[PDB]
């Protein structure tokens, strides 16, 4: 889980 | 003896046309009234029946709506083939898919 | 049509203004002088927009409510049935019905 | 030559299911303060 | 029980299935 | 090769994958005279081999390379479309019959450009959305994909309309303001065209959209825009009398 | 004991064919015909209504 | 003993309000081709006669938008999503007149 | 084999009737005169001029 | 909608009533002009 | 108007409508 | 062998997904009125159960 | 003998699924194709053509069309119970 | 429009989308290695002015106005009554 | 013609 | 206030 609500996740942070 | 009459109009190998175009001339591919406003902006439904001599052998209509089918390839790397389908009134996916 | 529709509407007076009001003031005046000869009364429509806000509830209130006696007793000689009305909030009854 | 009859075992409802009244407007129920009657039960016919 | 809704199909530009004034 | 996106793309170097699925079932690859079933009273057809056959254009690579490096391009794109280019929809109709409605949901019509229909005799008409069809026992020519159309003249007449009252010959344009008429059989208006027993708004939508004349005076159009599956090549009234 | 909704064969006797919207019709196999079809070899096979349930293979 | 029918979306935008009957097949013209070869009766058309008089039979009708929503809406009323037109079950206790 | 012997006759949708001539009824039609007519049958896909 | 079984070929009838103004416009010696609509239903095209 | 060789519903078919009796032609109550 | 179905337009925001089964209609209860004079079933009921 | 092999599965007391999803997972609960059907206020027309296996008694296929039925219940002051019934994907109520 | 000039659905013409060079070198060698049949050519149609929508029938039924017979002739007094802004090409 | 390709009236 | 119709 992650973020917020538990939002399934998505959110590897490849960042510029 | 007397007489009474009878015709038909036999013509086969050919399907019947209702072209959407405004006066109903092959003015271009892509319609006037295709492109018209109207049909631009908002979508409609449709209903719209036929008539059939009663044929006692079962029967199944064929109808088909005009659509362009076009297509665009593109090669970007050697051995690499990219390709984009299309449909725009009868597309063959949207954002559901 | 517009996502609005207001404009669309008024070009035929469908809901907007009232004739005594869009009719030029000079035939107003002509139309309500010759009345009883050759009226220019029941041609030129006005509108009947009803009420859009604060006439009518979104949350509650079947119509026809349905009490059912809290009392009942078989004297031969009468029925004493004793209801309880229960009139909500935001809610007036009119006992006529 | 006879033989015994089928077995029948009448019985309620799994969880009473049924004996109450859901899903089906018409008759459904109510839940609201006595003097401020507001319902808090809202029952469409495709609940189940 | 506001049995609230939330959903409006239209359409981008925003007509709805619509239909125009006819004229002679 | 016969699908557009592939009938004659022009391929560059690189190696590609290329499958392609063929039918092994005789009855829906081979004619017959009597349209009869082949598969039960006997046939067979058992494939040996495959191969792709190509025929390069043996271009000097000096100019093939700039052929390549132009053709890459964004902008220098290639593009393709499907000749008939439209769907296609089915309708099965009862086996006995006077008329059938269709409904399409909305859906936006944004460059469409017409319809075109005709009747099949559903024995011969092949669902090849699977690998198979046991049920195909008709063997003779199909109209559904063999260009054939015989029956596309029992239609009586068709009506149109926006979907639930908005018919579409349009504001009023046509002899009948919202019936294509192409069967009408009682004149007291003598409405059907050449000595058959057609109308002349649909003998005025059709010879008018394939052919293209009209407005003019219809004359016989020339062969150039007369091609062997176009309306007029086949069109055939007749006449006799009766006791 | 009770009624049945007066249903007594409804008879469609004045018959304007198809007073029902038409579902174009699926692309796959047997949702066209009941009729005795054929296998590739030449056997025969049922027609779709029934005795397909339990697949049969060999 | 019904008839489900359906319209495709629309902007009921105005659409103040229906109003059914019940027309005898045998009595109502085909008004869109003249000369109708198939109306063999005189009577009195109840469709352009206002002579309607089949309503004594209806039993039940139901109003639902987006396949979902029923528009005697929220329970206002008291079969709170099938207008209830003639009830020989009678039950519960509605049925007004005698 | 489908007897439709359970079912409530309606359950398929129904479409606008189509409005025009023919189709609303199959029972013998009338001429002016009397000369009568086929509801729903060949000889009518015929152009039976006089 | 339920419909007591009547032993003939019968037909509803299902008035969306809805309003259908016209409005005629001649503004000249001679030409009698005309804009119809029917907001729910109307028919036109254009 | 036979509907041999017929598919088996060459129609689109509509809610049950959840009432009293459009449900089948059967007897029933006590 | 086929039983086709339909839904008008409509948008699905947050659709989640089908699911279905097949009940025999002399088991099937309409729940519109609280009294079905046609359920003649006694035994288990798919539907709400 | 010769044999015929049949063949039969049968799986009862289960409802068949189709998840709405891209990748027909359970990833969440609101599915990604969900929040995928943006392009905002835009809709569609389903279609759906089930088969079965000719039974001999009337059936009913039970389409399960799934949607979130949220209700937000709410005490503002003692003794009104105020509630929200906002179901999505196929709406109710015409109270916006 | 987009989503129209991206396919050449309705937009710029072959000729005057392709990189001028390929457009040179198909013209250069369209004699044995045709390369016209590969890019397609849009082709729009005119939309604005040429179709009316004031309600034109698009053909018309005349009916005689008087008439003689004189049991070898037949004469038909017919008054071709063509409406303002419209125009009837006595061919058709 | 035109130059967006065919067509024909809204030029003059 | 503000209701009525016209």
């Amino acid at each position: 889980a992650s973020l917020a609500p538990r939002h399934g996740s998505r959110p590897f942070m490849g960042t510029w | 003896v007397p007489s009474l009459t009878q015709k038909k109009f036999l013509c086969d190998r050919t399907m019947w046309r209702i072209p959407f175009s405004s006066n109903f001339m092959s003015m271009g591919a892509l319609t006037d009234l295709g492109q018209n406003m109207l049909y631009a902006n908002s979508a409609h439904a449709l209903d719209m029946t036929f008539e059939v001599d009663p044929m006692d052998e079962p029967t199944l209509l064929y109808v088909l709506f005009e659509v362009f089918d076009v297509v665009r390839i593109h090669q970007p790397h050697r051995g690499v083939i990219e390709a984009v389908y299309l449909r725009t009134p009868f597309s063959a996916g949207n954002a559901t898919t | 049509a517009t996502p609005s529709m207001m404009p669309q509407w008024s070009y035929m007076h469908i809901a907007g203004q009232d004739a005594s009001e869009y009719l030029s003031p000079g035939l107003v005046q002509f139309a309500r002088a010759t009345d009883t000869y050759f009226s220019l009364g029941n041609k030129f429509r006005n509108p009947t927009v009803a009420p859009t806000h604060d006439v009518t509830t979104d949350r509650s209130q079947r119509l026809t409510l349905r009490f059912v006696p809290v009392d009942r007793e078989d004297t031969a000689y009468s029925y004493k049935v004793r209801f309880t009305l229960a009139v909500g909030d935001n809610r007036v009854l009119d006992m006529a019905s | 030559q006879a033989a015994p009859n089928r077995p029948n075992y009448i019985g309620f409802r799994d969880n009473f299911i049924g004996l109450m009244y859901y899903n089906s407007t018409g008759n459904m129920g109510v839940l609201a303060g006595q003097a401020s009657q507001l319902n808090a039960v809202v029952d469409l016919q495709d609940r189940n | 029980q506001p049995t609230m809704q939330l959903m409006v199909p239209k359409r981008q530009k925003l007509e709805e299935v619509l239909e125009n004034m006819k004229v002679d | 090769q016969k699908f557009f996106a592939i009938k004659n793309l022009l391929l560059l170097p690189g190696s590609y994958t290329y499958e392609w699925n063929f039918r092994k079932d005789v009855n829906m690859i081979l004619q017959s005279s009597l349209g009869n079933d082949l598969r039960v009273d006997g046939a067979s057809v058992r494939f040996d081999s495959i191969n792709l056959y190509a025929n390069f254009f043996p271009m000097a690579h000096n100019t093939a390379s700039t052929l390549e490096a132009m053709l890459r391009n964004d902008t220098n794109d290639q593009s393709f479309n499907d000749y008939l280019c439209a769907a296609n929809m089915l309708y099965p109709i009862p086996s006995n019959a006077t008329s059938v409605p269709i409904s399409i949901p909305s859906r936006n019509w944004a460059a469409f450009r017409g319809w075109s229909f005709t009747r099949l005799k559903t024995k011969e008409t092949p669902s090849l959305g699977s690998g198979f069809d046991p049920y195909f026992t008709y063997s003779g020519s199909v109209p559904y994909l063999d260009g054939t159309f015989y029956l596309n003249h029992t239609f009586k007449k068709v009506s149109i309309m926006f979907d639930s009252s908005v018919s579409w010959p349009g504001n009023d344009r046509l002899l009948t303001p919202n019936e294509f008429e192409i069967k009408r059989t009682v004149d007291g208006e003598g409405y059907n065209v050449a000595q058959c027993n057609m109308t002349k708004d649909w003998f005025l939508i059709q010879m008018l959209s394939h052919y293209n004349i009209g407005y003019q005076g219809f004359y016989v159009p020339e062969s150039y825009k007369d091609r062997m599956y176009s309306f007029f090549r086949n069109f055939q009234p007749m006449s006799r009398q009766v006791v | 004991m009770s009624g049945s909704m007066e249903g007594n064969a409804v008879s469609f006797k004045g018959g304007v064919f198809s007073p029902y919207l038409t579902t174009r019709l699926p692309a796959w196999a047997g949702v066209r015909q009941n009729v005795m079809g054929s296998n590739v070899d030449g056997r025969p096979v049922a027609p779709a209504n029934s005795a397909t349930l339990t697949y049969a293979t060999v």
